[PDB]
């Protein structure tokens, strides 16, 4: 499957992405520390195997991993700084998103 | 004295005389000690028990306390 | 000065228009300010200028309990006459040397 | 105004305010093993919430629970409907009659679910009082 | 769940084993999964929804 | 259509007001939010099985029983007992059971 | 006071008669008063507690119930009722064999 980019990320807390809009980008000028998700990318996850402990606690809390995996561009650690610059280049007939 | 800051509830006594003494709200040991025995008998349902455990505990009625309750 | 707040500014590393100078002039110039505050420890300072000509700290909204030693130290320059620049300014007491990392370290806000 | 379930009657609402003066574990001891496995569940999440008084608040909602089902034939669903039944929550709220479009956009459901969802929760707007 | 063995076995693998009762074995597995619900022994458990 | 609401999950919606009103009652921030998340806890924590809910009262004698022993006075026992319609035995056992309950908690 | 109070009597008399009243009944001032004459001779001095908590209410409003019950309608006669499904299941049952024996004796 294509890979998408937005702010719905798996198993993430707001706080995180709260520096996104709602185009999955962060904003201009945003200060950053190292290990902030600048752009939220998410990649469709193939099938995985389910072992007997990690099922057994899917069935007792009832959460379900879709087909999903995160994929998203990271600070390297150590690096902090502001954006001072996003730019997105699309290929021809890919609808742009509203950031673009 | 450690027992008239205790309340009512430390004398394991019978129920008439449990249900006697709370029909004109008492709370505190103090007040117990305080009247005498001339103006306690005039509730129905008792003159026979208080004696004795009073003693049993080192405590008798008629006493004076002043600054009584200390809050 | 610690912290500059400045309309249509996002970042530290943007240009304004009609403004000679960068953003990062504009706060190297601010560092270099000497304020008095008598009765409090958190003052929030004011700044607004429009036109063409040097901008001093003599421009700032003067206070009742804020003094300024020097009202001819320059802090900005503007080329445009419709160029106009607004900026809050705020200015705590402490001791020492602070760097920018320990500030937001302590303070957890967004 | 108090206008809500324990308003119709206030007798089991004061019961309610007459918690605080009794502690928790002697009042969970006459208490049927159930409630308890529920109170310390609504504990859990409220922690989660960082709420204060966790005992003294999961208490609350305890009581009033047995209050209504109490009497009651309950069952419970459980899997997406249950966040399919707060969008439908919230898609009936934010309705206020003047933005179905907007939920077009918020909630992006076909028409005709839109009445059954708009209608659904219409009952259960209406039983209550 | 196959804790432990080379394969699981399904309901009816394990009703020719102690009971071909399919409600009973369902409702006694329903038992242990609220027990393990519980937040008495679900506290270490609940770290584990992360991953 | 009952037979459809069977296994309708209705009952869900109807437990959010539920919540609502003691929280909305007891004044505390955000009523809907709080209610929400705090039913889902209920849906994982039942999710498909048999569960008897304490019917019909039973807590709320807890509560009316707690109010009624901080009433008693020791010579109203008429009045309590009109003003919660109870009866001689009702009143002397619930005295007594909550008198053994505070004599526990005065004495160590 | 009241415990030794020949008060008791008179409020007898009112009960019984606006029940009379009701039922269309004649005289049921002086029905009521000699019928308070007749509780008093039998229960004159003898220490006679009745059931309380609605005792024959309930068993009355246990047996309308039973004639509602269709053998679907479970549910509305406990809405009707504030009666929950576990109990209506057992008063029913009594119920059936109780009117099981009112039909078939």
């Amino acid at each position: 499957g294509p890979e998408e980019i937005t702010a719905d990320i798996p198993n993430v807390g707001e706080a995180a992405l709260s520096k996104l809009d709602e185009s999955g980008i962060v904003y201009i000028g945003a200060e950053v520390t190292g290990g902030d998700i600048l752009v939220g990318k998410v990649t469709p996850k193939g099938e995985t195997q389910l072992t007997p402990e990690e099922k057994l606690l899917r069935a007792i809390f009832g959460e379900k991993a879709s087909d999903v995996k995160d994929s998203s561009l990271r600070v390297p650690n150590g690096v902090s700084g502001t954006v001072i610059d996003v730019q997105v280049f699309t290929r021809d007939g890919v609808e742009k998103d509203k950031r673009a | 004295d450690p027992i008239l800051l205790r309340p009512v509830d430390d004398l394991e006594l019978t129920v008439r005389s449990a249900n006697c003494l709370k029909a004109e709200a008492i709370h505190y040991i103090g007040d117990l000690v305080q009247r005498t025995e001339v103006e306690l008998l005039k509730t129905p349902n008792s003159l026979t028990e208080i004696k004795d455990v009073l003693a049993s505990r080192g405590l008798s009625l008629g006493m004076r306390l002043e600054n009584w309750p200390p809050a | 000065v610690t912290e500059v707040e400045i309309d249509g500014v996002l970042h530290e590393y943007s240009t304004k228009e009609g403004v000679q100078e960068d953003i990062l002039e504009i706060l190297l110039n601010l560092k270099g300010l000497a304020v008095r505050v008598q009765g409090k420890d958190e003052v929030i300072l004011t700044l607004n200028k429009s036109g063409i000509g040097p901008v001093t700290a003599a421009d700032i909204t003067h206070d009742g309990d804020v003094e300024i030693v020097k009202p001819q130290h320059v802090i900005c320059h503007l080329t445009d006459e419709n160029a106009s620049i607004s900026m809050r300014i705020k200015v705590q007491r402490g001791r020492g040397y602070v760097p920018a990392s320990t500030r937001i370290h302590s303070e957890e806000d967004e | 105004m108090q206008h809500d379930l324990f308003e119709h009657d206030p007798a089991i609402r004061q019961l309610i305010g007459h918690i605080d003066n009794i502690p928790a574990p002697e009042l969970e001891s006459r208490w049927p093993r159930s409630v308890v496995d529920l109170i310390d569940v609504l504990e859990n999440e409220l922690k989660r919430q960082n709420v204060s008084n966790p005992r003294e608040l999961a208490r609350k909602q305890a009581v009033a629970l047995s209050c209504f089902l109490g009497g009651r034939q309950f069952y419970i669903p459980c899997g997406d409907t249950i966040l399919t039944a707060l969008r439908d929550d919230l898609l009936y709220c934010q309705f206020n009659g003047r933005n179905m479009e907007e939920l077009r956009r918020q909630y992006r459901l076909s028409q005709p679910q839109i009445y059954q969802i708009i209608a659904r929760q219409r009952k259960l707007h209406t039983r209550r009082h | 769940f196959g804790i432990d063995m080379n394969t699981d076995y399904t309901l009816e693998e394990v009703g020719k084993q102690f009971d071909v009762t399919r409600e009973r074995i369902r409702q006694i597995e329903a038992k242990a999964l609220r027990k393990l619900r519980h937040p008495s022994r679900s506290e270490v458990l609940r770290s584990f929804l992360d991953d």
